[PDB]
């Protein structure tokens, strides 16, 4: 059994110009 | 003072689904002059396009690709206005 | 592109502890408009979130339940930011 498993937690933040 | 004579509104501040523009609009008049601002914070990355309308009303379309809550906040000099930031949640395409 | 003018620091790019908020900041009036993606890589999940105030600071905040080696990514438009990945040690209550 040779696999790497972890776990990955997202979080995003888009904005805009003026 | 400033932020708080802003308006919003649209299903795009209610509810959208992944993939498909959530649109909306602001109007600022009665407010001072400066700058407005549009954030979406959740689960994926947002695409989102602004316009300025010869209306003194702007104009605002965005898109996410990943079903899940987001928020998506409108600042008048980098403060909310009334509403925002609003509680948008997201579900897939049908 | 942009990435590059967009800096992070603060303790929780450094080091954390299991069932404790680590807390960092970015700085992004340099580098306009765009999105930033965080990643959490590790032993268990990661709650975050953002807090962006009234100074135009940027910060963010989270919290991991296991001990271990975690890593957590900062990217300005895909790209990664200076620095990202970052090693962060996460220890025992």
């Amino acid at each position: 059994p040779l696999e790497k498993a972890s776990v990955v937690s997202k979080l995003f933040f888009s904005w805009t110009a003026p | 003072g400033g932020a708080h004579k802003v308006r919003a509104g649209g299903p795009g501040l209610e509810r959208a689904e992944a993939g498909v523009p959530a649109e909306f609009s602001i109007w600022t008049r009665e407010a001072g002059a400066g700058g407005l601002a549009i954030a979406v914070e959740g689960p994926s990355k947002a695409e989102i396009s602004f316009e300025d309308r010869k209306d003194g009303s702007c104009g605002v379309a965005y898109v996410v690709q990943e079903p899940g809550d987001y928020e998506v906040s409108v600042k008048f000099n980098e403060e909310h206005i009334p509403d925002s930031p609003f509680v948008v949640p997201v579900a897939s395409p049908s």
